């Protein structure tokens, strides 16, 4: 009896009913929130993960499911197999007959009466017993685990092993998988055997399980399904994924009976049970159940996100909208086959269709009423459709309908059936030539540039003076300009006549004087950076001949020059070892130019001065300095509860940005100043720095006495003790701490610094007669260094011959 | 506002004996705890 | 990030004997604290 793909029992005591037939649950299993005796021997095998959370009554695990022995964890919750959190009037873990978890980890938590946790040998039962998590339960010094067995090594203590009051923690001997009194199991069992090493006789198999035996691989004519059984063709086309709008039955690949195709596979046509492999970016095709998505807001195109493929007709009709070309292009722009019809009714904020990019392909399974596929009408300002010489398309079936498009010239769409191929398919007043191309200027006159001049954030630059074709014609001009990474820019980007998506505008008007020739000023750009410039005219006529010309100048790209590089970005400094340091750091924030070198410098920083006068011995606290389960309760009632609806050293890093220092003395403090140059550094000069101060590692062992200490009888019963001073210390020695005494060193003497520079030493004054043994530490600004080995004097008690 | 413990004990005592229903991880701590959410909100996570 | 007697002790360390310059409460706290500067802003608020 299988039981799943989930159970989720809650709320109620008594609907723990459920488990009454079931010996193997596929799946999770969720006991929470539960508030008599309920046995169920007949559960053994746990495929995916269990989890338990606030039940109420339950004393033992073993009241319930007595005889669970493998819990395979296939699918972990939070990578645990086992999560046994807030139980209360929970004692033990009475699993008993518990043997392997295939995967997961364990996470105890939060059970105040829980014991047998250290009895339990958890090495034996999984593997990863590092990753484990037992916190907040019965501390076992407050609570008494006691055995009524075998025993072996756990952590490094060697202890008994039990899992509740009753029942001991069961083992297989050495020689072996056994059964329950020393026989071997199968090699592909698991667990428990109701025979010893037969197939048809055990409580759970290894890798995979079919008609009773445990196999390694499944029969040929089966595949995987879930994590240890084998299923045939015939279960797999039964099977049904949760039931969305595209849902579909499960698939076959691999020798594996999974829910969906994996990433890099698509299904089959016709025989939908098996993968193809896709080699590009295999499709997203969108299907909706209304016949004709008509997107009339750009909140409307978001269903469309990421689509390949759309299976219907669209219908775009954008009066208003915000920043669109750039929006319906996020959306909209990876369509590529249209399996009916496109009509593009009254949008007046569309001047080009360029946001249905990789659209390649227009079918005709269905077409408006007269046999057309591409259907425009009434678009005020449609200056130019998606279709320049570098876009391609195909129509299969149908005509085009084109009419009240003013804005649109008639020779774009003669163009436009060339790629389509559908040149003599349209009638005579399918294209008009009357109400289309109406107020559109095709043929325009070629504005030509004289002269520019770059600095580092002004361009001037200037056309050559127009004369209109008409005497008439009031004559102005127009600058467009933006920032182009690279010249591939197109003169339409933006929407209606406020799409402010790109180019910048400014309208300079023909100069007085007829000697000096139209320019303009542009102020506030960035150093070395491409810009896309052209100018239109703006050409007024009098008289309304509907030959319209006007004039517009080429795309020309024009390059600030380079200035000073901006400072590198956090720079960050360590110390890996003495007379090292490690320092990385960002590329600057503006470059100005192409990148060549790192210019980083370190100095040496002086040793505070104030550190040097006080002492010590009497203040409390020595200045050091230094070198170089909420998350799981979030995610557990994420997933529960689910609602009803010194000089300058310099060095050049040539390519990396990041350097190490070499030759450093050991224990100081290093101011870190970093430079970046580019290629115009050379006349311009590299830029600012960026610093950082690092401090080396302390010389290990170099802060402790270099020689022994001697010692020379004073005046009363006096000691005058006598040390060499460390040579280089780390940063500087503190103070002294000297550790004297008759048969234990009891006694100590803390000596000042300067009390050290004054005598060489330290007198211990006024001892009682005996032998003594002493030992000196020296403190540095890292740390205290090693006691000296011990020196022996001796105190008389009447110093005579 | 409610979090960890302190929300499932609250949890309890508004569904009561009604218990939980059961059938995108911004789920109750993303409501309840990251924001202040009253106890009409708690009730609607209860069973019918 | 630097804040309180902190930050001053960090001030007074990168300017040293150089100083402080003098002469809308968005100031350092806003610059320095709430949000992480690098030395080279640090110093900016020093004299020339
Ligand atoms: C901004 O940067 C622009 C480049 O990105 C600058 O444009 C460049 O300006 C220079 C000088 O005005 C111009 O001439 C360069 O090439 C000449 C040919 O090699 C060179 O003249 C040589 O011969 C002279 C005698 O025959 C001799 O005296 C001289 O030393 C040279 O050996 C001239 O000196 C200079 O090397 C470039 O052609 C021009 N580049 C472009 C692409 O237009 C612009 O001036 C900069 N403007 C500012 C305000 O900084
Ligand atoms: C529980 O049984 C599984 C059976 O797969 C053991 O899994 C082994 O895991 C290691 C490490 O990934 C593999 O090298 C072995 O090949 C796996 N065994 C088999 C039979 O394939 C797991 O070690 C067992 N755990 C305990 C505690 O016995
Ligand atoms: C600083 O002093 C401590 C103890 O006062 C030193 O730590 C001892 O090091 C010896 C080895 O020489 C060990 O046998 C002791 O067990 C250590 N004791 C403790 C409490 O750690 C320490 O080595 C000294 N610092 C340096 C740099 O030598
Ligand atoms: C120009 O083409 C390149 C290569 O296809 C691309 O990286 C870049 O984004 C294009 N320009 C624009 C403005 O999209
Ligand atoms: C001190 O040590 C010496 C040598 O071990 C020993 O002879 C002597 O008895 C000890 N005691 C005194 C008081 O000298």
């Amino acid at each position: 009896e299988i039981c799943g793909p989930g159970i989720d029992i809650r709320n109620d005591y008594q609907q723990l009913k459920r488990l009454e037939n079931c010996t193997v649950i596929e799946g999770y299993l969720h006991i929470l929130l539960i508030s008599r005796s309920y046995r169920f021997p007949k559960l053994t095998v746990i495929t995916e993960y269990l989890l338990l959370f606030r039940v109420a009554g339950l004393e033992s695990l073993g009241d319930l499911f007595p005889n669970l022995t493998v819990i395979r964890g296939w699918k972990l919750f939070y990578n645990y197999a086992l999560v046994i959190f807030e139980m209360t009037n929970l004692k033990d873990i009475g699993l008993y007959n518990l043997r392997n978890i295939t995967r997961g980890a364990i996470r105890i938590e939060k059970n105040a009466d829980l014991c047998y946790l250290s009895t339990v040998d958890w090495s034996l039962i999984l593997d990863a017993v590092s990753n484990n998590y037992i916190v907040g339960n019965k501390p076992p010094k407050e609570c008494g685990d006691l055995c009524p067995c075998e025993k072996t090594t756990i952590n490094n203590e060697y202890n008994y092993r039990c899992w509740t009051t009753n029942r001991c923690q069961k083992m297989c001997p050495s020689t072996c998988a056994c059964t329950e009194n020393n026989e071997c199991c199968h090699p592909e069992c698991l667990g428990s055997c109701s025979a010893p090493d037969n197939d048809t006789a055990c409580v759970a198999c290894r890798h995979y399980y079919y008609a009773g035996v445990c196999v390694p691989a499944c029969p040929p004519n089966t595949y995987r399904f879930e994590g240890w059984r084998c299923v045939d063709r015939d279960f797999c086309a039964n099977i049904l994924s949760a039931e969305s709008s595209d849902s579909e039955g499960f698939v076959i690949h691999d020798g594996e009976c999974m829910q969906e195709c994996p990433s890099g596979f698509i299904r089959n046509g016709s025989q939908s049970m098996y993968c193809i492999p896709c080699e590009g970016p295999c499709p997203k095709v969108c299907e909706e159940e209304k016949k004709t998505k008509t997107i009339d807001s750009v909140t409307s195109a978001q269903m469309l996100q990421g689509c390949t493929i759309f299976k219907g007709n669209l219908l775009i009709n954008i009066r208003r909208g915000n920043n669109i070309a750039s929006e319906l292009e996020n959306f909209m722009g990876l369509i590529e086959v249209v399996t009916g019809y496109v009509k593009i009714r009254h949008s007046h904020a569309l001047v080009s269709l360029s946001f249905l990019k990789n659209l390649r392909l227009i079918l005709g399974e269905e077409q408006l009423e007269g046999n057309y596929s591409f259907y425009v009408l009434d678009n005020q300002n449609l200056q130019q459709l998606w279709d320049w010489d570098h876009r391609n398309l195909t129509i299969k079936a149908g005509k085009m309908y084109f009419a009240f498009n003013p804005k649109l010239c008639v020779s774009e769409i003669y163009r436009m059936e060339e790629v389509t191929g559908t040149k003599g398919r349209q009638s005579k007043g399918d294209i008009n030539t009357r109400n289309n191309g109406e107020r559109a200027s095709c043929e325009s006159d070629v504005l030509h540039f004289t002269s520019t001049t770059t600095s580092k954030n002004r361009i001037i630059i200037t056309w050559h003076r127009y004369r209109p074709p008409d005497y008439r014609d009031l004559i102005s001009f127009t600058v467009y300009y933006k920032e182009a990474p690279f010249k591939n820019v197109t003169e339409y980007d933006g929407q209606d006549a406020c799409g402010s998506n790109s180019w910048n505008m400014v309208d300079v008007d023909l100069p007085p004087n007829k000697d000096v020739e139209p320019g303009i000023l542009l102020h506030g750009l960035k150093p070395w950076t491409q810009y896309a410039v052209y100018v239109k005219a703006v050409t007024l006529t009098m008289v309304e001949n509907d030959h319209i010309r006007g004039a517009k100048s080429e795309i020309l790209y024009i390059r600030t020059n380079a200035s000073v590089p901006s400072i590198p970005l956090d720079v960050l400094s360590a110390s890996n070892s003495s007379s090292q340091l490690i320092v990385k750091w960002n590329p600057p924030s503006l470059p100005n130019g192409n990148l060549s070198y790192y210019i980083v410098r370190w100095q040496r920083q002086p040793q505070d001065g104030y550190l040097y006068r006080h002492n010590y011995c009497s203040k409390d606290k020595i200045p050091i300095r230094k070198y170089a389960r909420k998350v799981f309760e979030n995610f557990l009632h994420n997933s529960i509860f689910v609602p009803r609806p010194y000089p300058f050293f310099e060095s050049r890093v040539d390519n990396k940005e990041r350097t190490v220092i070499s030759n450093l003395r050991p224990f100081t403090l290093y101011r870190i100043d970093i430079h970046s140059c580019n290629h115009e550094a050379e006349k311009l000069g590299c830029s600012a720095s960026n610093f950082v101060f690092a401090r080396t590692m302390p010389a290990e062992g170099a802060d402790d006495i270099p020689g022994p200490v001697t010692w020379e009888p004073r005046p009363e019963n006096s000691i005058f003790l006598k040390w060499p001073e460390p040579e280089n210390p780390n940063g500087l020695i503190l103070m002294y701490e000297i550790k004297y005494g008759s048969q234990v060193e009891d006694q100590r003497e803390c000596v000042s610094r300067q009390e050290y520079r004054k005598y060489g030493g330290a007198k211990l004054n006024r001892l009682n007669p005996g032998n003594y043994t002493a030992r000196i530490q020296a403190t540095s600004l890292s740390g205290n260094g090693s006691w000296t080995d011990p020196v022996f004097f001796y105190v008389q008690a009447k110093t005579g011959y | 506002t409610l979090c960890g413990a302190e929300l499932v004990d609250a949890l309890q005592f508004v569904c009561g004996d009604r218990g939980f229903y059961f059938n995108p991880q911004t789920g109750i701590v993303d409501e309840c705890c990251f924001r202040s959410c009253d106890l009409r909100r708690l009730e609607m996570y209860c069973a019918p």
